[PDB]
């Protein structure tokens, strides 16, 4: 049926630009900002990002994270190695893991497509401020944020 | 003659959208008027609850499971609430072409309920004689919609008002009337509109002399100021020069309750009801013959629909839970009365006393709605069940 | 056929709050309902109204073939219904509390509660517009997520499904667990009532009373400045004034009167009381506003009956869960009885006249058994069975004895 | 008038088309039997009904009553076929 | 991560007995405290976390010779060395079983 298969397209499209919309607001006007400056990028930035939100008196509960932040974050050592972790989920289920979302006093994790940021690239769009990645000086890979703010 | 129809239908399931399933939705959730009028409809067909008959049914009595029962006995534990289940189904099927469900069971595979579904969601996909062969279902999700075809060998479906005797698939009563509940909802928007500007006086400050020395936004923002209604109590006075005139807008009459009565003798009429049932009341109408003829003709139409209700509710869902999960026959005589929602008990009394001597103590007993006797002959005599006590202690 | 169900329904793929409204239902909603029940006034007291009709005259529970179920519970008999009753002291105060919130809220909902002992307390009703029930994606409810005001903030936790129980008066469907607030449906039609009762109370203050305007000098002749008015105000004062002064002036003073501007402020009150009532499905009686012709004859009757068929309505649709979802798990869990059994809970007609059924009584108890009779009177059945399931009165059959 | 002369030209068409032709082609009785199919009266009041039982009833046997008063005819032919009430008959069955 | 760049969930790992050689020397694995487990210090192939690693529902292991390095008689050849010895050889797929 190409009329589902079109209300199926139709709907996910909107659905990618409400998440469009939402990622570029989220990523651009956060107020707070833990610089790693290419080092202790897994665990220790994102307590260290909680930390910056704290200092500010609010209270973080969830984090949007980009495909290289993902990578990253299960490559370190200390969700990587059961022993350091407490379990051996991260190294087994990876982003269905239990621990990731619930890490660092945040109870959600709400994992992104690396197209959802407006690059400013697709016509019609007018990008955002920043650069959504984890690859190179400057990238924003992840948000710390309060859910309800 | 024939064991296929070889007459046409007029028609091809491959006539509604489910756009036009999910406007009745929005016509019923919104409230209001004529919410509360087609609910109305649908408790004076089936809020009055319901008894389940079988003819002969003394005859079926057969151990079911260490006990007895009648087949009427097993349908009673079968559908234990038939009341709520009878105003859903009975419901819907007002609002929408037809009410929908699903047959379920237990975990180990005896009945359980007859299930509605929720009929906004579903439209039947039919062949060219007419007859429903498949449900296409599509409900709201997560980013979207999810989308389904099922068979119709499995659910059930219930349709009280229909284009022809032929039509399988039945007419939404909102759907057919969608002219005149938009025709009543734009006049009642154009009341409470009209009320706002027009059913209140305004003050209008006129300031200057006529072919005088004009003022300025800026001398009335002064002027404004004096004459603030929001600032003024109720016996305020006001001293002026001879060049300051307060003038009213006066509330300018028109008759929104003659506009009023008139969308509700549209509507009301539009879905069959009296106008009464709007809180509309009409002259001569509420007494005598006048009075008779229309009380005949509602009951009437609730005859109509409980009938045809009952017929379809027996043959889709009753027949086939007695063939599948019971021991007891289903070609019996079952029958699924659903009763009157202005039956008078007081003239019910009344004839009882003039005619009792005509009638046996189980007819009195099922007119009086009570359970008949519990010995067959006093139960089937005529002389009434206390005349025969005082005579079986005399004699 | 099958076990679990197969058609779909419009949940938000499972999680959420889903509500008839196509969204979710918030705690801001739950509180705004609290804000409409709380603040008094008109539409507060006609929601009790409707609540009062629906729930207000008792109820009464009956088993069937209770006289069958004689058990000794604590070394001495009871019957199910006995225990129930015993169980249940002060139903008719839970029914209207329970019946009540689940006429203002989209549920009433509640906990067990237990003895320190561990037999069964109470059914203990929860706050509704603290708790919140999350659907999963065939609609069902899994857990129930709560929040309160507590010193200064709020706190929060979930529950299971598991152990709470919920009444859904009003649904969306036959499938909605999380039910409908009559409230927030109609949230619209209450705000414009309440706007037009401060439109008309406001229109009242600035039109309903006449208005003294002093106009001061001769037209086209010597201007008046406002510290001259200023005195001409003392003079006038109403503050001041009586019934009988009366004044003296030259020709160059006008005493006018902005008048009383007639507008029909009763047929407003009438039309926005119309519009409340019916839209909350009372009868227009219930807001102290009457029309003519439909206070008598087929016109009465039919109005009547279709408050006692929306009464009736509510009242087995609250029955059946409450029987279903309280008292069978009480009976399970901490009775020596059959939950099985064939509970029924009623609750009374409140528009019943006692006299129409004396009338009745009178014409056609010659075929009714005395406990039919007892029944109908709202009476205890006779003590002994055979005077109670006998036709002719216990009164009969007493003086027939006493001729032997 | 209107509904009768109307429920009396529909009657006579549906024996005559539909009823009898199945009888007669389907069923082992006579078709030319005198078959009536009669439609009930919507405007018929039972308590003008109850009130001629009543005025007139010594001259109705108990089937004509029965009929009249839209009632299942007494299972028993003689009591039928009589004129005075069943419970009439039944107390002095009982007097015995 | 590659995969899920691209907006696929790969659930599938494909081997090379090199890669497999090198997989279970890795010290993650290796050490029965990084892995959860002593299983693949035990059991090498037949250890369950080889079958559920990095989100991966199932492991396939290869043998060296399946691939066509066009040797065989009428087998043309793929463009890839699968291996895992030296500068670019191929040494496993991580994949959608599904696509
Ligand atoms: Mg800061
Ligand atoms: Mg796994
Ligand atoms: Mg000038
Ligand atoms: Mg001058
Ligand atoms: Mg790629
Ligand atoms: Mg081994």
């Amino acid at each position: 049926d190409l009329i589902e298969r079109n209300i199926q397209r139709v709907g996910a499209s909107l659905e990618n630009g409400i998440n469009r919309v939402f990622l570029t607001e989220l990523v651009d006007n956060a107020q707070n900002n833990h610089d790693t400056a290419g080092s202790n990028q897994g665990y220790q930035a994102l307590n260290s990002a909680v930390g910056e939100v704290d200092k500010d008196d609010f209270r973080p509960d969830t984090y949007v994270t980009h495909p290289d932040y993902r990578t990253q974050l299960f490559n370190d050592t200390n969700l990587a190695y059961a022993n350091r972790a407490g379990t051996n989920e991260v190294l087994r289920n990876r982003e269905d893991a239990p621990i990731v979302g619930d890490i660092a006093g945040l109870d959600m994790h709400a994992a992104m497509s690396s197209a959802t940021y407006d690059d400013g690239t697709d016509i019609g769009w007018s990008g955002g401020s920043e650069t959504w990645g984890f690859s190179s000086d400057g990238d924003k890979g992840a948000v710390v944020y309060d859910r309800d703010n | 003659a024939s064991s296929t129809p070889q007459t046409n239908v007029d028609s091809m399931g491959g006539d509604l959208t489910f756009e036009d399933l999910r406007d009745i939705k929005d016509v019923r959730d919104s409230g209001g008027q004529v919410a509360q009028l087609m609910d109305y409809k649908a408790l004076l067909n089936f809020g009055e609850g319901c008894e389940i008959h079988v003819e002969g049914d003394d005859e079926t009595k057969q151990l079911v499971d260490g006990e007895p029962m009648t087949l009427s006995e097993w349908l009673e534990d079968a559908f234990p609430h038939l009341d709520l289940l009878v105003l859903d189904l009975g419901g819907d099927a007002l609002w929408y072409p037809y009410a929908v469900g699903e047959i379920q069971e237990t975990i180990t595979g005896e009945f359980k309920e007859a299930l509605p579904a929720e009929p906004w969601t579903l439209m039947p996909e039919s062949d060219a004689q007419g007859k429903v062969q498949a449900w296409h279902q599509r409900t709201k999700t997560h980013g979207g919609y999810q989308t389904q075809t099922l068979p119709a060998d499995d659910l059930w479906h219930i349709v009280i008002n229909k284009a022809s005797a032929r039509d399988e698939v039945g007419i939404s009563e909102v759907l057919r009337n969608k002219d005149e509940i938009q025709a009543f909802k734009q006049n009642e928007a154009a009341i409470n509109q009209a009320i706002e500007l027009h059913g209140f006086p305004q003050r209008h400050v006129k300031v200057g002399k006529e072919d005088g020395a004009p003022v300025r936004d800026n001398d009335l923002r002064r002027v404004r100021t004096i004459f603030d209604p929001r600032t003024t109590d109720a016996n305020t006075a006001y001293f002026t020069g001879q060049d300051v005139d307060v003038e009213t807008l006066e509330a300018h009459n028109f008759d929104y309750s003659a506009i009023h009565e008139m969308d509700m003798r549209n509507l009301t009429t539009a879905l069959g009801l009296p106008l009464e049932a709007g809180n509309v009341g009409a002259d001569g109408l509420g007494s005598g013959k006048p009075a008779e003829l229309r009380f005949a003709l509602l009951k009437l139409a609730i005859k109509a629909n409980q009938r045809s209700f009952s017929v379809q509710f027996v043959e889709r869902v009753m027949r086939p839970v007695v063939r599948d999960y019971s021991p007891f026959d289903h070609e019996a005589d079952i029958r699924l009365e659903i009763n009157d929602p202005l039956e008078d008990i007081g003239e019910v009394a009344d004839l009882i006393q003039q005619v009792g001597d005509y009638m046996t103590n189980e007819q009195v007993a099922e007119k009086l709605d009570l359970p008949a006797p519990e010995d067959d002959e006093v139960a089937d005599s005529y002389r009434s069940p206390a005349d025969m006590e005082k005579d079986e202690a005399g004699v």
